[PDB]
This record gives structure tokens, C-alpha cells and sequence, in this order.
């Protein structure tokens, strides 16, 4: 029933399953690690291989116990979609079809200040370095995960 | 397979001196069908189907060009040559019937999945030959490439050989050149970078500079990985200006030298050339 | 249409009919400059080249509802006179402007010459 | 073979495991949740520490059961890492260029030759309030879970 | 709205802009993807079918 | 890179029936758009920084194509199939990373000056798989070709098959063919002009008409150049329908006839099918 | 030759604001030429001499893309790269003078019928230089392949390395891949079809799980048709981790399974990586 690499699950239960069930040898196992299925394919990025065996090449071989998945994610720039401003705006152009720049005042201080505008881009979120993360965690429950290493 | 015509080109002497309109109701006619073949040839012809080969669903330009997939009712006529195609016959066993081509004409075909079998075999009628087919040619090969050339066309004789190649793999020679043997004579020769190869097979023939002798050697190697060697068998020995059964003309040795394999082919003959030239290699990768 | 239009200021009065009601446009880049004998444009074949202060638009025939003229430049001619160069000819396939002697002309056709990479553009 | 607390999962069967099975109190058990390896190691943010048994002043039990995680994700400003425009513009603009009009445009023609402009900082995405979530879902399967709680 | 200043300026500077919405991430088509999936292991799951 | 859009052909109901100036004006948007691609398919892309493929220095469409320049910071984008591209990894190691593609999906890259090393790799990525490649592939090889072919898509699927080629080198077979040994018992087969190769080795199969005898050898020859003789090593013999462990089934005999290389199979058997294949040569150029 | 201009783009701040028959006279000589680089790049630019490339004659677009076929007198002149020629020099030995040409541009040029000879030579000029070849380069090779490829180009140095090729021929391997020998120790792979081939040859390595133990044979095969078998010939062995002169690190054994040629490779070693790759093959075919 429990052979060698048999993924027991007790929920309420902290001891070691040898306690309650009197039998095996019963080592915690993927702990805050979900079970997928490991897919035989050699196709998937995730299920196919396991990074953990790797090869002298480094290779992972088509085994179950790959390992890895992240609780969240902070946001950068080359995941942000392409975006853009909700009204137009004076946009810094050379052939453009706005000229600007002809008036004096300048000293002459006699010269009225029509305001002097610039040249680059606006940062947005300059402050967020990196930006607040977002969790990648779906709905769980924390449970006792037992292997029987034998 | 959308149809094309060929190239179909505007007047000017009509326009400002005649009617635009007309004139130009025209021209868009033409146009449009001149573009059309241009994105048929280099998207899918299936895309007519869509748009007409128009919005941003619409056939784009492969600057690769694209296979065109299509049915085989439609391969059931013969089929133009310059035509790249890409047609799977998982579903079954196809005759692809080209018409009688031209001198220099091209068919390019492949399929990319690899579902070609002798259970799905490929059949081609490219009218009235192809070289050194008898008949119909059978294409059983996964992940082959069915590209025709008519080799004569003359008048009636429409003469295709035949190249076919796999899609895929590792066609490349880490090392191949040629040389002198140096004054020193020898020298070292990075082959490939160690890691690149567990196998290499290579040639290497050694040859006076006024080419009375000349050394040619069978060259088998096994690169060492922990060890960072190489293995080597030699034997098939050859020679022509030989004046020693022992070795003669030249010598090949061996090594790995700054992550490369390094031959070191020395000759106690001065002015040899030795051509290097790596035919044949191995390296083992993943599992399946 | 007529083509009402201040020297310096790229700014257009457009008369449409014998002089009644008029309207006006920017419908110029920059500086429209400063002719000398009040003679800006000259149309050549399709082409109404007209003289700027920096530069020379080139001649190519909005919500106001009907059609006009407007002109991007042909490019900043000007070699080493920038200014002034009080004349602008073009016969079919040379642009000829003059300040003083030196007369300084372009071809024409499209174009014969661009510029690259040195800066200005 | 199946203390109280195990976890019990048949594919197809939606019925009760005593049905089928004969023995045990059954209860459904983890929908909509995915089973995650509990940590002895209190450092486990999630799986670790139990959120639903806390002590008096709240400290989660060190103890399975610990729940958590959500199927999308909306996005946020805290979360969106330094950007700017793709090109060059105006951001006022103090030192600058920019003009009034010389001849000092006044009445008509009054559009032509003249332009009239405002200073803000430029919305994007002005209307999406909230905009939309990304699903925090991973490939799944629904299976019926019972727990044996006799 | 433009003065030219007068002639014979050293200051004749100009700009000549466009007037449009400005653009960000243009070169991100799509952005770059993000990853949905939390911490795991791979295991053989299997299903008694009979 | 410079973007392209898909085909967008223009509407002829308008025109002479319509506003002619404005239908004409959105026609232009996409003829300049349309040929766009075509040149920067097969022209610099970089020449749109030009007069934007305009003018004599415009981009020019090439019957080769052109395998696009461009930085690594627009290949730090997923670059789109059906591209060519070239770049040189001798600045630094660069990952392409290439779009999900399409079951036919082709993408073409190569480095002309061949810069790629191990100090200059090539990483890849075509999102969700290539196949024989676990994770991105790596690309140190000097003068190669990139070429990646999506050989499923499927919903989410991405499978890359990969080949990759040297962009040069001596890859003909002078002779390659298939005959039946004559009434004579033999023939003399031209292999190649005499001068094209100091070594060569070929397959020959000698097989019965009804196939049961069918004679194979492993063929070595050195050519001797000053002599006009060639060289042979032979070896690992085989056979099936041989009738003596002496030569059998078949002979395999060499000589160099009317300036080319010639082979002389004779057998004592009639009806013999012997295919001639050559599949690796030799020759000596300059040093260096 | 018919000589193409660059792309050449139609302006659309014209037309309906401006006279529209002449910006459009303008345009048609645009467009006209435009599709003429087009078809004259995919189809015959002899058949210009015709219609102009017009009517149902006139060029068409070959997704495989025309080879242009031309007297000497015009590539009696340096002749552009990213050009596609066919030429045939049976009328007499030609030189293909090319210009000096930029890193990555490519000459792609055939002879369809083969009559290349050393009667029959080729010559190329690309300025500067050919990476490889002292002066221009002749080739005397029936279907054979010119394709030039500059691989420097720099300030006054066009360096053009050099790939060719035989426009024909049987190309593909059968059987190329890499698998770990089982906890059973061994496995059987098909091969090919058991009639694709009547000889082939192959080369496997195994390795160990940490590659200490990787085994090398060198695989020469007569497969037999007669008695569905297929005869083996095994020397120059090489090992690593081999812990005995005896059969070590893994076996080789052969046989035909499911109309496959069916290699079984043993090793009593488990994690033993063996990588398979047929590297040449031969079958025999009609005579002549």
C-alpha cells in the first residue's frame, strides 16, 4: 500500500505517521512545495525534467522531483505592455510641425516671461525601485506532508 | 493554394492627361494581385481565406519565406514550380504532381512535423522526368526536404534531379583548413573547443610542397572528457612520397590545448602542406 | 485660391475668391523670410517653391473645407548664406537661389543629395 | 491505512469514501484548495505559521491548516516599476524655450497661428479603475477530496 | 503661437514639435510574459483506473 | 528591426465612384507600408534609418535575401519567425530570443564574420520548447547558421527543431551514382577530374539483380598526383550472398582514366547492382 | 540583367490636397519599378525582353525564388550581391566578377544542367578578396552551388568566405539521436525502414550517467536484404571508463524489427548515455 517513495498526507496530525500508523519510515516532504504531475513528457518547462538531477552536462534527466515555483513577483520594465499617455503632448520633435523658440525677453528683462520649456522624458514611478511585488500564491491550505523514506 | 499572376504593371502616359479614376481603378486591380502573390508566396495561402491576406491576421513576408500548406485536392493538379511547400501526410500517403518545369525551375518542399512515413509516404509527378527517378518518386522520410530542380526542359524533356535533405540536425565540421608544415615541422591545431564534441572523425594528408610526398592517415578519435584528452585509432594507413613504412612524410599526434582539441601533426619533412579537415563528429546530449 | 502672406512670419492669409472674406493659416514650418523684389514663389511644373528665411519649402498643393497648399521644406538649403539670398529660381530639375554673386543651386529631380549621420540631420 | 485526518482523494467518485469504500467518516475537503507541504521551519511565510489557529495574540499556531493565496490578480501603481515615455517631450519647464507669439497673436484668425496648451502630468490608462486582474491560477484539475474525519 | 523673433538673431533657436499621445513600452509587443506558477516539486501522480 | 505589418490591400470601389484624393491618400499608407517589408525583408533594416529604404542607398530587395543587422536590445524582444538575421557575437554572448511559433515556423540566423566563440555564444529562446534543447540553446560556432524550425505549435506548444549548418566549406560529393555490372562483369566510372582531390573515400555496393549477392567494401584512396594513381585501403569487408571468403560478390579496382579518377568494379557476377557514392574528400589548397 | 532600383515610396501628402494625375504619374514609376526588382528577383529578367515581365508570360514570383539565367557579357561586369543566378558553362569557362560586398551579403548562383567541367570552369572576381582563395576562384563542379557569402567587408576589405555545394543528391541521415541505455541495460532502435538502405554506417557513444564510462565502436553495416538481416563490421574500438579489453561500457547489437533496421545496444552499466547518429548511408537504385 506505502512502497518506497509513497507521498503520505495527514492534515491535523504533526507526528511522524510511524507514531500514528505503527509503521514506515516517514520523512516531512514538499513542504510549502505543491504536487504536480510530473509530466513524462520531455516537452514541458516545468514537469519534463528535474533541475535538481542534472547530468555532468548539467542536464536534467526525465525524472520526477523537479523543483522550483515562486510565492510572488515584483513588476519590470519588460513585462510592461505597451502604454501610453491619455491626452497629447508638446513632444520634443525634429521635423515636427510645432515651431517654438523665436522670442526675445530673455535680458531684455523689458520682455514680458513667456515660460521657457525644455528636453527628455517623463519618468512615472521613479520611486518604486523596485516596485511592490505581487503574490503568484492561488488559494491553499498548509497541510503535513509525509514520504516514507522506508 | 491562392492562384498568382505574374507581374502586371500601371501606365503612366494615362493619369493627369486622362481619366484618374478609371485609370487608377485599374492599377489597384492590379496591385492588389501584385502583392497578393508576393505575401502568398512568403505567408499562408490560407490567409486568403482569412482577410484576403489583409489586417494584422493577414499574410506577412518570411524573409526565411513560408511552405505553403494547403490540401492535397489542390496538389491533386500539378502543382507550380518556384512553390515552397509544407504538407504533413500523417493523414496519408500523397502524390505531389508538378507540371514540366524549366531549366533552373525549383520546387522546395518539406514537412515540418516529420509526419512523412512509409505509412505516410510521399508520391511527386514532375511532368515527363526526374532525373534518375523512374516514374514517380516515394517520399517516406520524416523531417526530409522535397526540393526539385529541372535539370532540362528543352522541348518536351522536362529533367529533374533530385535533392532531399533532413530538416534538422548537426550538419556542421568543427575544423577544417589546410596548412604547411611549419619549418618547426609541426604545429598545434585547435579543433574544436573541447566541450564540443565527444566523437570527431577528421582527415588530415600531409603533402610535400612539391607534392612527391604526401601523408593520408585514417584518423578515429575519442575525446577524453575527464581526463581532457582524446583517444585516437589510426590505421588504413596511405602514403605516396613514403621513404619509411615507419611513419613517414609526417606525424599526427594529438591533445586538447586551450579548451580546444589540438592536433599536433608534426613532419620531420620541411614544406608539407596538411590539409585538416574534420569529416565526421559525435556529442551526446540529453536523454531521448 | 489666393495666398495672402507676411515676409517673415510662416503665417498665411488665404484668399479663396476676388477679395472678400479671407481666412488664415500657420500651414507654414518656419520663417518665410525675407525676399527681396517681392517675388517669393516660383512654380515649376507641379512645384511652387517659395523661399524661407532658414530654409525653402518645396512646392506640394484641414477644416476649413477647402483645398490648399502646404508646404514641408524642400530642406535647409542654405549653404554659408543661411539668410538673405534674396532670389529663388527653379527651372525643371535645378532649384537656383542667389545671395550677392554666389548663386547656389539644387537639382531637382527627387533629390540628388541627402545628408547623413555628421550632425544636422 | 486511513487515520483520522488523512486526506483521500478518488477521481469520478463524488460519492462519500464510506460508500464505496465501506469504512470512515468522510468530509469533503481542500475545494478550491490546493494542497501545499506544511513547514516545521517557521520560516515559511505561508506554510509554516498556521493563520487560522492563532494563539491569543494572534500568533499562528506553528501547525498545518495554515490558508491563504488568490485565483487573480489585479494590478497597481506600487507595483509598477520605473517608466517613461518612449520619446521626447515637454515636462514644465522652468528653464526651456517656448514662446508667445510675436506680432502678439491676437483676434481672428484666431485657431491658426496659434496654440492653446495646459500643464499636468499626463494620465495613462486614466479610465482603468481599477483595470483588469490576471488570473493567479495554474493548470489544475477539480477532484473530490475527503478528508477522513472518523 | 510663434514670434520669428525679428531678423538677425545669434538666439534663433527653434524647436518643431508634433503634438500626439506619448508612447511607452512601444518596443514591448508583447511585453515580456510573467509566470503564473508557485513553489513545487514533480512527482508521479497516478490514478487507479481499475 | 523595423516592423512590418501583414498585407492590406487597397479598396477599388472607391476611386473613380468616390472621393478619389482621400481613398488614394489611405491606398499610399499601405503601397509605402507594403513594400516596406518586402525590402526590409530582403534589404538593411537599418536602411530605413536612411532615407527610409529610399533613394539609391534605399533597401534593395535581394533573390538571396538578407539576413538582418541589427542590436541585441531589439533581439532582447522575442523576434518574430520567418526572419533572417545576422549578427556577430564578438561584442558579447546574446540571447535571441525568438516568439511561440507556428508548425512550419522557419527562423534564419546567421554570424557572416563567424565572431561566435565560446567568448561569443548565442543563447536562444522560442518560447515553450526546442526541441532537443532543454531550456535556451547555446551557439559558440564560429561561421554557423542559425535556422530554427517549429516543428509543432499545437495550443501552447512551441517544438523547435533545430539545424544548424556551416556557412561554408567543400560540402559536394564528386561522384555519387548507381549502375548494374555489366555482361562484361565490370565498368570504368569516371569519379572525379583528377586534380579535384588529393583524398577521397567512397561506399560501393555490389548487388545482385534478384539482390541476394550484394558486395560491400570500406573504400580509402589517396590519389597520387605525380604518379596518376590512386591509393587504396581497403577494409572492414562485408558480404551476404558471398559464395568464398576471397573476393566475392563482386571486385572493386581503381585507376585515374581520362583525367578523372576511375574506378573499376568487376564481378564475376552478372547482374550485379553496384551503387557508387563518394562520401567524403580531400584536397589541399594554400597554407593559411 | 534587369537592373532594379531601391525601394522607392510614393508621398501621401500629395494627391488629394494636391494635383492628383501628376503626384500619381509620379507614383506608377514608383510602383512599376518597384515590382519589377520583385518579379525580376523570383522570375526569368529575360523576360523582360518579353512583355516586360507583363501578361500571363511575365515574371512570376518563385517562393523558391529564380536563379537568373544571363549571357557572360553581363556578368562580364562585377555583379551585385543577393543575387540568384543560373548559368551553364558547357558554351565555354566563365568568370562571374562580383563586387566588393558588405559583412553578411550573399551571391547565390547554380548550374542546373551540371555542364560545369574543367572544359566547362567558373571563375569569380569578388573584389578584395575570397576567404580561402588567392585570386578568383574557378569551379569545374557539375551541380554544383555558388554561394558567396562576405564575411568582411570592413573599409576597403571584402572578405568572402565560401560555401558549395552539389544541387542534388541523397543527403539526409536515417537515424540520428541520443537516449541513456535502461535499467534494463538496453534498448532497440529502429533505424530506417529496412529497405531504405542497403548499406550504411553509424556512430554511437555511451556514456556514463557522470561520463566517466563512454564507450566508442566504429559502425560500418551491410544491411541484408535477402534474409532481413543486416551484417556488421566493428574495429577500431576507443573507450574511457572501460574497466575491461573485453566488451566494455555498453554492448552493440544489431538486428531488423518492424521493417526497421533495428540496432540493440547492451550495457551491463545502468545511466549509460548512448547517442546514435548514422552518418552515411548507401542504396542502390536502377542502373545508370
Amino acid at each position: 500500500i506505502y512502497p518506497i517513495g509513497t507521498i503520505y498526507e495527514n492534515a491535523v496530525n504533526p507526528n511522524n505517521p510511524v507514531t500514528y500508523m505503527g509503521f514506515g519510515s516517514w520523512k516531512l516532504f514538499g513542504q510549502g512545495k505543491v504536487l504536480v504531475g510530473w509530466n513524462e513528457d520531455i516537452s514541458d518547462p516545468n514537469f519534463a525534467l528535474n533541475n535538481n538531477d542534472l547530468d555532468s552536462g548539467g542536464n536534467p534527466s526525465h525524472t520526477a522531483g523537479g523543483t522550483g515555483g515562486s510565492t510572488s513577483v515584483t513588476l519590470e520594465n519588460a513585462n510592461l505592455p505597451a502604454t501610453e499617455t491619455d491626452e497629447e503632448v508638446l513632444i520634443v520633435d525634429e521635423n515636427g510641425s510645432v515651431i517654438v523658440g523665436g522670442c526675445q525677453y530673455d535680458p531684455d528683462e523689458s520682455g514680458p516671461i513667456y515660460t521657457k520649456y525644455r528636453e527628455a522624458k517623463a519618468s512615472t514611478n521613479s520611486t518604486h525601485t523596485p516596485p511592490t511585488s505581487i503574490t503568484n500564491i492561488q488559494p491553499y491550505i498548509t497541510v503535513y506532508r509525509w514520504i516514507r523514506i522506508a | 493554394m491562392f492562384i498568382q499572376e505574374p507581374k502586371k504593371l500601371i501606365d503612366t502616359g494615362e493619369i493627369g492627361n486622362a481619366s484618374t479614376g478609371d485609370i487608377l481603378f485599374d492599377g489597384g486591380n492590379k496591385i492588389n494581385s501584385d502583392f497578393n502573390a508576393i505575401y502568398n508566396a512568403f505567408g499562408d495561402q490560407r490567409k486568403m481565406a482569412v482577410a484576403n491576406g489583409t489586417g494584422a491576421d493577414g499574410q506577412i513576408i518570411h524573409a526565411t519565406g513560408y511552405y505553403q500548406k494547403h490540401s492535397i485536392t489542390e496538389y491533386a493538379t500539378p502543382v507550380k514550380v518556384g512553390t515552397r511547400h509544407d504538407i504533413d501526410t500523417s493523414t496519408v500517403g500523397v502524390k505531389v504532381i508538378i507540371e514540366r518545369g524549366e531549366l533552373g525551375d525549383c520546387v522546395e518542399f518539406i514537412n515540418s512535423n516529420g509526419s512523412i512515413s512509409v505509412t505516410n509516404p510521399l508520391t511527386i509527378q514532375a511532368i515527363d522526368s526526374i532525373k534518375g527517378v523512374s516514374g514517380n518518386l516515394v517520399v517516406t522520410s520524416p523531417y526530409s526536404k522535397v526540393t526539385l530542380r529541372c535539370i532540362s526542359s528543352d522541348n518536351s524533356t522536362s529533367v529533374w534531379n533530385y535533392s532531399i535533405e533532413s530538416m534538422f540536425g548537426q550538419k556542421e565540421s568543427p575544423a577544417e583548413g589546410t596548412w604547411n608544415i611549419s619549418t618547426s615541422g609541426s604545429v598545434d591545431i585547435p579543433l574544436f573547443h573541447r566541450t564540443e564534441y565527444n566523437m570527431a572523425k577528421l582527415l588530415v594528408t600531409c603533402q610535400s610542397v612539391d607534392g612527391r610526398k604526401i601523408k593520408t592517415a585514417e584518423i578515429n578519435i575519442l575525446v577524453d572528457t575527464v581526463n581532457s584528452e582524446v583517444i585516437s585509432s589510426e590505421y588504413a594507413v596511405m602514403r605516396v612520397g613514403n621513404e619509411t613504412e615507419e611513419d613517414e612524410i609526417a606525424n599526427i599526434a594529438f591533445s586538447i590545448k586551450e579548451n580546444y582539441v589540438t592536433a599536433t601533426i608534426s613532419s620531420s619533412t620541411v614544406g608539407m602542406r596538411a590539409a585538416v579537415k574534420v569529416i565526421a563528429t559525435q556529442k551526446i546530449g540529453v536523454a531521448q | 485660391i489666393l495666398y495672402l502672406f507676411e515676409r517673415y512670419q510662416p503665417v498665411v492669409k488665404v484668399s479663396n475668391d476676388k477679395g472678400q472674406t479671407w481666412k488664415a493659416v500657420k500651414l507654414f514650418n518656419d520663417r518665410v523670410g525675407y525676399p527681396l523684389s517681392k517675388t517669393v514663389y516660383y512654380q515649376s511644373a507641379n512645384t511652387t517653391y517659395v523661399l524661407g528665411y532658414d530654409k525653402i519649402f518645396y512646392g506640394r498643393k484641414l477644416h476649413l473645407g477647402f483645398d490648399v497648399e502646404i508646404f514641408a521644406t524642400y530642406a535647409t538649403l542654405p549653404a554659408n548664406v543661411y539668410r538673405i539670398a534674396e532670389a529663388i529660381t527653379c527651372t525643371d530639375d535645378y532649384i537656383y537661389v542667389v545671395a550677392r554673386d554666389k548663386v547656389r543651386y539644387i537639382k531637382t529631380s527627387n533629390a540628388l543629395i541627402d545628408f547623413d549621420p555628421l550632425s544636422p540631420t
